[PDB]
């Protein structure tokens, strides 16, 4: 197979400025270089067809150069929307082969996680199961350890983590980090606490209850 | 206009077999070559075979041997990926997408979900904040909606007037089931002297929940 290298694997980028993708061929592929970009939950978009041509509705900000095994891909002056999946594709030969993909993201002014931790309700405690959540909105960079606590000793097993995608407005993260205990479980300690590191802090922001305070 | 639409999400059975559609219109059906391409939860993009709709000639990906059967029918404008042996791993998006060396038509996707869960209905949880920490300007509250198969559901805060502070977190697989939360953030002069309600919705199961945040005074 005629296997499609793309650097980078991703790509922090401040609008305004200009990037350059690049995509390689393992053998030469000549003109047979196709470039899509791909929104979260969107089919591709095909934005240039065999290494430099344009395609009507595409903004002229897109270009694209290269020849045989180097493929370029340029965004002069990324703005807002660039932000998504970049894949090469060669036609070439069969079968078909796409590029492992480029993520394009907006990089942003640091903003520090809003943390907030709730505990089980009593509803889902009847069911004798108990769910703690800890959200972790509107943060920037991406970087973020999340870490449980019970009585002040760590907790690895138990936790799902679920992330929003850069967000459109204002390009921040979200996570929600869960915590799953049986309700016998959670009965056995007191305090409970979600600590996030961000590099907006030097230390720790904590957020715990005490099972038994209502 | 050249117009791919393809057929809806399916959940299948483990070892069944999923037949995938592709209508066509806006063109000469018979003259080009049907893409079929799959994607994984991150993980590229993988180029399946094709199919001409006219001769009936079809290239499959190596890898897609037996797994894969394109047919196409010339008279309604169809072509079919029939995906045979279903294994958990075939769960992805494929899309269909007009031959032209690029590819630009495709068609909107088809998402297939392997498993062996069933119609469940979920369980939507309040989450008001704890006695301890709750105090600021801004209030979150959350909803929890666990256990429910298959997606989606829908949660929306105030039947759609909270629009803004509105966070729903990709639901994750928790024994086979699926958990999903939202967050919304709003000024503590509104909670608990105004209602806030989480609406979920699981359209599989015939489910609208209606669950108001009480205040934690129990």
């Amino acid at each position: 197979d005629i296997e499609l290298t793309q650097s980078p694997a991703t790509l922090s980028v401040t609008p305004g400025d200009s990037v350059s993708l690049s995509c390689r061929a393992s053998q030469s592929i000549s003109n047979n270089l196709h470039w899509y970009q791909q929104k979260s939950h969107e089919s591709p978009r095909l934005l240039i067809k065999y290494v430099s041509q344009s395609s009507s509705g595409i903004p002229s900000r897109f270009s694209g150069s290269g020849s045989g095994t180097d493929f370029t891909l340029s965004i002069n002056s990324v703005e807002t929307e660039d932000f998504g999946m970049y894949f090469c594709q060669q036609s070439n030969s069969w079968p078909r082969t796409f590029g492992g993909g480029t993520k394009l993201e907006i990089k942003r002014a640091d903003a520090a996680p809003t943390v907030s931790i709730f505990p089980p309700s009593s509803e889902q405690l009847t069911s004798g199961g108990a769910s703690v959540v800890c959200f972790l909105n509107n943060f920037y960079p991406k970087d973020i350890n999340v870490k449980w606590k019970i009585d002040g000793s760590e907790r690895q097993n138990g936790v799902l983590n679920s992330w929003t995608d850069q967000d459109s407005k204002d390009s921040t993260y979200s996570m929600s980090s869960t915590l799953t205990l049986t309700k016998d479980e959670y009965e056995r300690h007191n305090s409970y606490t979600c600590e996030a590191t961000h590099k907006t802090s030097t230390s720790p922001i904590v957020k715990s209850f005490n099972r038994n305070e209502c | 206009q050249v117009q791919l639409q393809e057929s809806g999400a399916e959940v299948m059975k483990p070892g069944a077999s999923v037949k995938i559609s592709c209508k066509a219109t806006g063109y000469t059906f018979s003259t080009y070559w049907i893409e079929w391409v799959k994607q994984r939860p991150g993980h590229g993009l993988e180029w399946i075979g094709e199919i001409l709709p006219g001769s009936g000639s079809t290239y499959y990906n190596e890898k897609f041997k037996g797994k894969a059967t394109f047919t196409a029918d010339t008279s309604s404008n169809t072509a079919y990926m029939q995906l045979s042996s279903l294994t958990s791993e075939d769960s992805a998006v494929y899309y269909c997408a007009r031959g032209d060396g690029n590819y630009g038509y495709w068609g909107q996707g088809t998402t297939l979900t392997v498993s062996s869960a069933s119609t469940t209905p979920p369980s939507v949880f309040p989450l008001a904040p704890g006695s301890a920490a709750q105090t600021n300007s801004m209030v979150t509250l959350g909803c929890l909606v666990k256990g429910y198969f298959p997606e989606p559901v829908t949660v929306t805060w105030n039947s759609g007037s909270l629009s803004s502070g509105v966070h729903t977190f990709p639901a994750v697989l928790q024994s086979d089931l699926y958990t999903l939360s939202s967050s919304v953030t709003v000024p503590s002069s509104p909670r608990p002297s105004e209602t806030v309600t989480c609406n979920v919705a699981h359209p599989a199961s015939s489910t609208k929940v209606d669950k108001k945040i009480v205040p934690r005074d129990c």
